[PDB]
RNA sequence: UAUGUAUAAAAAUAGAGUCCUGUAUCGUAGAAGAUGGGCGAUGGUUGAACGGAAGUGUUUUGACUUGUCCAUGAAAUUCCAGAAUCCAUUGCAUACGACUUUAA
RNA sequence: CCAAGACGUUGCAUUCUUCGAUGUCGGCUCUUCCUAUCAUACCGAAUUCGGUAAGCGU
RNA sequence: UCUAGUGGGCCAUUUUUGGUAAGCAGAACUGGCGAUGCGGGAUGAACCGAACGUGAGGUUAAGGUGCCGGAAUGUACGCUCAUCAGACACCAGAAAAGGUGUUAGUUCGAACUAGCCCUGAAAAUGGAUGGCGCUUAAGCGUACUACCCAUACCUCACCGUCUGGGUUA
RNA sequence: UAGGUCAGCAUCAGUUUUCGGGGGCGGAAAAAGAAUAAGGGAAGGUGGCUGUUUAUAGCCCUUGUUGUAAUACGUCCACUGGGGACUGAGGACUGCGGCUUGCCAAGGAUGCUGACAUAAUGGU
C-alpha cells in the first residue's frame, strides 16, 4: 500500500469492471487518479454480446423529453467513467467530490505522455481470464455505437509511440554509459556484503 | 517452454512455512500436486501443490519415487547446492535477504558508500 | 517510550560516573504561582544565562570521555552527527534498527 | 477435515441374544460424533439395531500407513439423486484414503450436485496394478514420462509499475 | 496431459512462427497468417514442426489437427500455390466476362439475359484469367473465397432450379 | 473534434467588415485591428510563423470572407462575414492560396458553374407564434366545440 | 529536504459502521505499507494525529491538531481502529493522518 | 493538501530483450541544516532549437561541494504537545423581452 | 411432445382499496408502445405456405 | 373482593374442508402481528436472528466481505459460454419433450442415466441479481480458515422498580 | 503543605484482545521416516540386448536393531514471556489471605512529572 499525489494508469489490457472497482476505491480514499488509453480497455464476453448490452442501454430514455432521459455517452473514457460513477455514491457530496479526482482520457495526451504509467495486476486481462475466452475492446465497441474519433486517436498514438521510442533509445544510451562507469568504481565490491 | 513439471526438477517453494526453500520433484501425484523432498534436514518429504512453488531451470537426474537418502546422495553428486547459487536469480534473492537483515547503522554505511560510489559519475567526453 | 534502540555497536560508558544524574539533578525550580511568562523571562534562562558552570564541566567531562570510543569505531562520529529520517518506501514495521 | 474411523459395536445383551455379534465399519467423518452417527445409520438400515438398543464397543482412528507414497484409490459409492437410482465407481490418485475420499466428495458435489447426505461410500480400495486401472486420466498420470507445463501462473500492492511477465 | 502431432517441413525457405504468426516464405511466394486464435505450441526443430496440446479437452484437441492442416495448406500454397478452374454454364444468353486490373476485378454481364452488370473484386493475391475461368494464387483460402464470391454473384433468384441451370460452377481445384 | 489553432487576418480591413465587430460603430473610436495592422507592417515574421504553423499542424483551412454589402441596395452597412472551407490540394497549397488572396475578391463565376446542384442555407421567414392547427397541421375541431 | 518525517502516512477511511449505522467514536485508519493484521500489530498503540490549518492563530499558530491512538486492527487488510480525543469530522474521509513512531516498543 | 508534491519504451503472454514485478533504482550525513581549514576531483546541485492531442513543458548556451580528513558552535525548548446598455431608429424580427439594422 | 394428424398428454368468482364523491359508453381529436405481420424489403419450401422484420403505411 | 378494557381480528408452520381457481371462504395445534422497536431478507405488520432503561469496552446471531458498504479481488477441487447467462430460503414465479452443447457415469459402436447451459419461452412509458459491473467470476456445488456487526450475550459505571438483610446510635 | 485545566510515563486492579515459549499425558504407548542388518517382489524396465529383475539407477513388500526415536494432532500445567485497548465505582479502621511485628498485587488508583493557567476543557 502506497499513496501517490496522482496516479496515471495505463488502461490497456485492463478489464472495465475490475479497473473501475479499483479506481473507485482509490478515489474514495482521497487519491487523484488519471486513467489513460481508455480505448484499449477490455471487457469479458464476445463483442456481439457487449454490443447488445450497450444497445439495451441506448433503449433507456424518458418517454417525455429524452433530453431529460439517460445520457448515453459513447466515448471509451466516458464509458469507463460511467462504470466508476456507478461504483461511487455520486448523489452524495462525498462520492461526487471523489469524481473530480478521476480523469479518464482516450490515448495519452501531452501532459501525461511524459509521466510514469502504472498498471493494476488485479484488473489485467491476462491474469484474470482463462485463455480461449472471447473478449472485446471498448475502443471497437465505441466505434460501432457512435464514437467517431477512433482513427484520429490511432494516428496520434502511433506518432506518440515513435517519439516515446526515440526517448527510450536516448535513455538506454545514457543508462548504458552509467552502467559501464558503474563497475569501474571500487565501491561496488565494498557494497557487496551489504547486498547492494 | 523451459519449465516442465517432471520428476527431478528443482523447485523453489514460494508459499507456506517453507517459503524460500529448495526442493526436487520426487513424484507427480496429479495435475495439481506433487511429492517433493530436500536434502536439508529442516525440509521434510511432503506433498505440495504447484501453486506454492516456482519451477527453476535446474533439472537433475533422479529415479521416480526415490527415498530421501537417495535424493540426498543424488543432490550431492549433481552439486545442486551452489549450482542454484551460480544463477543471477539466486544472487538477487540472497542480496534481498541480506538487505532486509541490514540494521540502521548498516543502512547509514551503505548511504555513505553509495554516496562515494555516485561521486565519480565520470564519463568519456 | 520515545527512543528507538538501534542495533549499532555499543559505546563504552563504564569509564564515566553516572550516579550524579538524578531526578533532583534535572529537576526544575518550584513556582507555586500562576504568574509566569515575560519577554524578559524569555531573555532569561537561555544557554548564555543560567546553565551553571558545574553543568558545563560535567558535559565537557562526559563528552571527552565518549570521544575515544566513537573515534575507535569507524563511521560512528558521522553516524551520531547525522539525523534519522524516513524516506519514501520505508516501512517501520519491516526495517530493523 | 475428514478422518477415517473404525467403529465396532453391538446390540445390548438380552435374554434372547446373550452373546450378540459384533459389527465393525470403516467410515469417514469429520469427528467421532458424526462417525458414530453414520455407523448407527448403516446398522439401523441393515441389521435391525438402534442406537437406543445398541452400543458402541470400540472407536478408533485409522491413520494412513504409507502417506508418502503416491497411490490410486477406487471408490464405489451409492449416489442419491432426484431419481435416487445411481451407482458410481470412480478412481482418484492421492497419497491417503482420507484425501481420496475428500476429493471424491468435492468431485461429486461439483459434477452431479451431490451432498454429504446423498453420497454413501460403499467401498474404498487401493489399486496396485496399472493394468487394473480403467480410467484414462489416471492412466495418463501413470504415464512413465509424465511432464507438462505449469498451469495458472498468476505470478497486495496495487498499482504495479511494470507489466507482469506471467511466463517462464 | 499431452497431445502431440508431427509434420515434416518442406523445402520452403522460411517457416518463421515468431509471435505465433506464420510468415511462410517459399519458392512460389511468401504468405503471412495469424495463428494466435489457437493456443497451440508450434515447436520448430530443423525440418520438423511439432504441434502439442497440454491439458486440453476434446474440443481443444480437435483444433490441433485443424491447425496442422492449415499449416500444411499454407506450406503447399507457398510451394506450388492453388489454382481453381470454373466452367460457366449458359443455355440461351451467353455470359460475358470482363477482367480488370489484370484479373483483380471480374465483371459479369448478360447473366440469364439480365442487364445488370455484376462486378466482384477478388481477394488480394488471387489472379483470374480466361467458357472457363482459372483463378490462381498463393492463399488457397483466399482463392476459394474468391471463387465462392463469384459463384454467389452469378446466382438465380425466384426461378425453378431444375429448369434454370444457368450459372458458374467450380470444375477443378488443384495445385 | 476540430480545434481552431490560429487565425491570420489581412493587413487592411475595410470599414464594412470592421462594422461587424461593433454594435455601436458611430460612437466607437474605430480601433479594431489597428494594433494588428501595426504589427503586420512592422514585423511580418510573426505572421510568417503563424502561416507556417497552419501549414505544419492544421489539417483544415478556412478563409474568412466578407460581403460587399454596400454594393447591394440594402440599408444595412455591417458586412456579413463567414468561414469558407478551402478544399483541394495540400494544406500548404490552401495556405498559399489564402495568403495570396488576402484583400482580393472572389467572384461566384469561379466557384459555381451555371449548372451545379448546390444547397441553399438560410433562416426562414418568421411567422411569429402560431397554434397547433397552423404550426403543426392538426385537424380543426368541430364548430360545436366549447 | 528528506531529513524529516519521523511519522508514517495514513488515510482516514471511514467510521466503524454497519451497512446503515455508523459509530463516529472510533475511526478506521489505513496505514501505508500495512497490509495485514500481523503488520498492524506493530502499529497498535501508536499516536496518530490529524493536522489541519485554520484562519485564526490560536497560540499564534495557524495549525491545529487532533490527537488519537491506534487501538486494534480492523479486517485482514491491515486497517486499524483509532480513538481520537475529539471524534474526527466526517469531512476528513480520505484525509491524511500522521502515525508517529511512539510510544515505541522496538 | 502538501513533507522526497523523485521516476515517460512499445509489446506479446503455447514468450520477451537477462526475465521468475519496484522490498527495485534516483536521491539521501551538515543550528529546518552554523562558522573555518587541509588534501582530492574538474565532476555535481542550483540563480537558440524542439514540443499543437489538452503544445502549460523539454533541451541547450552568480551562490553552493558530504569526494575525503580536521577544528570551533548548539544546551535551561533541562521527559510527549473602449466599449456595452438605456433614450432614439429599423422591420428581414416581434405578446412583452429578445432579434436584425441605423444612429457623434 | 408421442405413432395410428385421431388417440392421449405438457404449456401460454372474490370484496383487498375507494361511499366527508377517483365524473359512468361510443364517436371526434391527438400521441405513443407491443408483435401474436395485412401490405412493403430480404431469403427459403410445392398463383400456396414459412423465417428474419414493427422501418413506413394500414 | 371490586372494577376497567375487549367481545370486527390478521399472518406463518403442519393437518385439512368447500372451490376450475384466488393476495378466496371455513376450521384444528403452536408461534408471531395487532401492542414491537432493533440486526439481516435492496425495500415490506406478522420471514430469519433477536425482544428494548442510560452509556463504555469485548464477543456473537441471522446475514454477509469486488465497488456502492463495515469486512479475504481469501484457500482447495470442479462445472458453466448463454445473439439479451447466472446469481441465496419465504419471494415475486414456469412444464412435458428436446440438443451433432458439454462434463461425467451405467450397460450391452450403441442405447441410455445424470449435472450445467440452450431450445421449448409468447406484450405493450425506459429499467432493474438493489445499482455498477462480473466470465481460471464478483456465477454454480462442496470443504476450509480469517474477518465484519444488532438495542442479543458478557464485565463495568449510573438511573428506576421490586426483593431480602441491617439501623436507639 | 494543600489545591485549577489538559496531558505523558510508571507500578497496580477489573474486563478483554493478540503473538510467543517450556513441560506433562494420551493414540497402532501416533502413522510415517532415517541410519543399519535380512528375506521376498515385480515394474510405469535402470545397467546390460523390443525384450529382462540391480548390475554402470532404483523402487516396493515383510522383519529386526538404533527406539523407550522424532514430529504432527488431541489434551492439561494452581508453567511462563511480551504488545494493545477501555474502566478507577467505593472513601478512616474492621474481613479472607500471603509474607515476616510490620510489609503485600489480599474487601474497586495510586505514584512521579511537565505544559497551560489559557477560552485550554466544557456549554450553547
Amino acid at each position: 500500500s502506497e499513496f501517490q499525489k496522482v496516479v496515471v494508469i495505463d488502461a490497456k489490457g485492463h478489464l472495465l469492471g475490475r479497473l473501475a472497482s479499483v479506481v473507485a476505491k482509490q478515489l474514495l480514499g482521497g487519491q487523484k487518479v488519471v486513467v489513460v488509453r481508455c480505448e484499449e480497455l477490455n471487457i469479458s464476453g464476445h463483442f456481439f454480446r457487449n454490443k447488445l448490452k450497450y444497445l439495451a442501454y441506448l433503449r433507456k430514455a424518458c418517454r417525455y423529453n429524452p433530453s431529460r432521459g439517460a445520457f448515453h455517452f459513447r466515448a471509451p473514457s466516458r464509458i469507463f467513467q460511467k462504470a466508476v460513477r456507478g461504483m461511487l455514491p455520486h448523489k452524495t457530496a462525498r462520492g461526487q467530490a471523489a469524481l473530480e479526482h478521476l480523469q479518464a482520457v482516450e490515448g495519452i495526451p501531452p501532459p501525461f505522455d511524459k509521466q510514469k504509467r502504472v498498471v493494476v495486476p488485479a484488473a489485467l486481462r491476462v491474469l484474470r481470464l482463462k485463455p480461449g475466452r472471447k473478449y472485446c475492446t471498448v475502443g471497437r465497441l465505441s466505434s460501432e455505437v457512435g464514437w467517431k474519433y477512433n482513427d484520429i486517436v490511432a494516428k496520434l498514438e502511433e506518432r506518440r509511440k515513435v517519439k516515446s521510442a526515440a526517448f527510450y533509445q536516448a535513455k538506454l544510451a545514457k543508462q548504458k554509459k552509467i552502467a559501464s562507469a558503474k563497475e569501474a568504481s571500487p565501491v561496488n565490491q565494498k557494497l557487496s556484503q551489504f547486498g547492494y | 517452454f523451459k519449465r516442465y513439471v517432471e520428476v527431478g526438477r528443482v523447485v523453489l517453494v514460494t508459499k507456506g512455512e517453507y517459503t524460500g526453500k529448495l526442493a526436487v520433484i520426487v513424484d507427480i501425484v496429479d495435475h495439481k500436486r506433487a511429492l517433493i523432498d530436500s536434502p536439508c534436514s529442516e525440509f521434510p518429504r511432503q506433498v505440495i501443490r504447484y501453486g506454492s512453488v516456482v519451477l527453476t531451470h535446474i533439472v537433475m537426474k533422479l529415479p521416480r519415487g526415490a527415498r530421501s537418502g537417495i535424493v540426498a546422495k543424488k543432490w550431492k553428486a549433481q552439486d545442486v547446492c551452489n549450482k542454484w547459487a551460480s544463477s543471477a536469480w539466486a544472487k538477487k534473492l540472497e542480496a534481498k535477504k541480506v538487505r532486509s537483515q541490514l540494521n540502521d547503522f548498516d543502512r547509514f554505511a551503505v548511504m555513505r558508500l553509495k554516496k562515494q560510489r555516485r561521486e565519480q559519475v565520470n564519463v568519456a567526453v | 517510550r520515545y527512543v528507538i534502540a538501534t542495533s549499532a555497536p555499543k559505546i563504552d560508558v563504564s569509564g564515566v560516573s553516572v550516579e550524579k544524574f538524578t531526578k533532583a539533578y534535572f529537576a526544575k525550580q518550584k513556582r507555586s504561582g500562576p504568574v509566569k511568562k515575560d519577554e524578559a523571562f524569555f531573555a532569561e534562562n537561555a544557554p548564555k544565562n543560567a546553565l551553571p558552570a558545574e553543568r558545563i564541566a560535567d558535559q565537557k567531562a562526559v563528552d571527552a570521555k565518549l570521544l575515544p570510543a566513537i573515534k575507535a569505531i569507524p563511521n560512528m562520529k558521522e553516524y551520531l552527527a547525522a539525523s534519522f529520517a524516513l524516506s519514501n518506501g520505508d516501512r517501520p514495521h519491516l526495517m530493523k534498527f | 477435515a475428514l478422518k477415517e474411523y473404525q467403529v465396532v459395536g453391538r446390540k445390548v445383551p438380552t435374554e434372547h441374544e446373550p452373546v450378540p455379534k459384533l459389527f465393525r465399519m470403516r467410515l469417514f467423518a469429520p469427528n467421532e460424533s458424526v462417525a458414530k452417527s453414520r455407523y448407527w445409520y448403516f446398522l439401523k438400515m441393515i441389521n435391525k439395531v438402534k442406537k437406543a438398543t445398541g452400543e458402541i464397543v470400540a472407536i478408533n482412528e485409522i491413520s494412513e500407513p504409507k502417506p508418502l507414497k503416491a497411490k490410486v484409490f477406487g471408490i464405489w459409492i451409492r449416489y442419491d439423486s432426484r431419481s435416487g437410482t445411481h451407482n458410481m465407481y470412480k478412481e482418484f490418485r492421492d497419497t491417503t484414503r482420507v484425501g481420496a475420499v475428500e476429493a471424491m466428495y468435492a468431485d461429486m458435489a461439483a459434477r452431479h450436485r451431490a451432498r454429504f447426505r446423498s453420497i454413501r461410500i460403499l467401498k474404498v480400495v487401493e489399486v496396485e496394478k496399472k493394468e487394473d486401472v480403467r480410467r484414462n486420466y489416471v492412466k495418463q498420470l501413470l504415464n512413465p514420462h509424465l511432464k507438462f507445463p505449469l498451469p495458472h501462473r498468476r505470478t497486495k500492492k496495487v498499482f504495479a509499475p511494470h507489466r507482469p511477465s506471467t511466463f517462464y | 496431459i499431452y497431445k502431440d502431432e508431427t509434420l515434416t517441413i518442406p523445402k520452403g525457405v522460411t517457416v518463421d512462427i515468431k509471435a505465433r504468426n506464420v510468415t511462410v516464405t517459399g519458392p512460389r511466394g511468401t504468405l503471412k497468417q495469424n495463428l494466435r486464435h489457437v493456443d497451440i505450441e508450434m515447436k520448430k526443430q530443423g525440418n520438423t514442426i511439432k504441434f502439442i496440446v497440454w491439458h486440453g479437452s476434446r474440443k481443444h484437441n480437435a483444433c490441433i489437427r485443424s491447425v496442422y492442416s492449415i499449416i500444411n495448406n499454407m506450406i503447399i500454397g507457398v510451394t506450388q500455390g492453388f489454382r481453381y478452374k470454373m466452367r460457366l454454364v449458359y443455355a440461351h444468353f451467353p455470359i460475358n466476362i470482363n477482367l480488370t486490373e489484370n484479373g483483380t476485378v471480374v465483371e459479369i454481364r448478360n447473366f440469364l439475359g439480365e442487364r445488370i452488370t455484376r462486378v466482384i473484386k477478388c481477394l488480394p493475391g488471387v489472379t483470374v484469367s480466361i467458357d472457363e475461368i482459372i483463378l490462381e494464387g498463393n492463399s488457397l483460402e483466399n482463392v476459394s473465397q474468391s471463387a465462392a464470391n463469384i459463384k454467389q454473384i452469378c446466382n438465380v433468384r425466384n426461378k425453378d432450379i431444375r429448369k434454370f441451370l444457368d450459372g458458374i460452377y467450380v470444375s477443378e481445384r488443384g495445385n | 473534434g476540430l480545434r481552431s489553432l490560429t487565425t491570420v487576418w489581412a493587413e487592411h480591413l475595410s470599414e464594412e467588415v470592421k462594422r461587424r465587430f461593433y454594435k455601436n460603430w458611430f460612437k466607437s473610436k474605430k480601433k479594431a485591428f489597428t494594433k494588428y495592422a501595426k504589427k503586420y507592417a512592422e514585423s511580418t515574421q510573426s505572421i510568417n510563423r503563424e502561416l507556417e504553423r497552419i501549414k505544419k499542424y492544421c489539417s483544415v483551412v478556412r478563409v474568412l470572407a466578407h460581403t460587399q454589402i454596400r454594393k447591394t441596395p440594402l440599408a444595412q452597412k455591417k458586412a456579413h462575414l463567414m468561414e469558407i472551407q478551402v478544399n483541394g490540394g495540400s494544406v500548404a497549397d490552401k495556405v498559399e492560396w489564402a495568403r495570396e488572396h488576402f484583400e482580393k475578391t472572389v467572384d461566384i463565376k469561379s466557384t459555381f458553374e451555371q449548372n451545379e446542384m448546390i444547397d441553399v442555407i438560410g433562416v426562414t421567414r418568421g411567422k411569429g407564434n402560431e397554434g397547433t392547427t397552423a404550426r403543426w397541421g392538426t385537424k380543426r375541431l368541430p364548430r360545436k366545440t366549447h | 529536504a528528506q531529513g524529516h518525517r519521523l511519522y508514517v502516512k495514513a488515510k482516514h477511511l471511514s467510521f466503524q459502521r454497519s451497512k446503515h449505522v455508523i459509530h463516529p467514536g472510533t475511526s478506521i485508519v489505513k496505514i501505508e505499507g500495512c497490509d495485514s493484521k500481523e503488520e498492524a500489530q506493530f502499529y497498535l498503540g501508536k499516536r496518530v494525529c490529524y493536522v489541519y490549518k485554520s484562519s485564526k492563530a490560536v497560540r499564534g499558530s495557524k495549525i491545529r491538531v487532533i490527537w488519537g491512538t491506534i487501538a486494534r486492527p480492523h479486517g485482514n487488510s491491515g486497517a486499524v481502529r483509532a480513538r481520537f480525543v475529539h471524534n474526527l469530522p466526517a469531512k476528513t474521509f480520505g484525509s491524511s493522518l500522521r502515525v508517529m513512531l511512539y510510544p515505541s516498543n522496538i
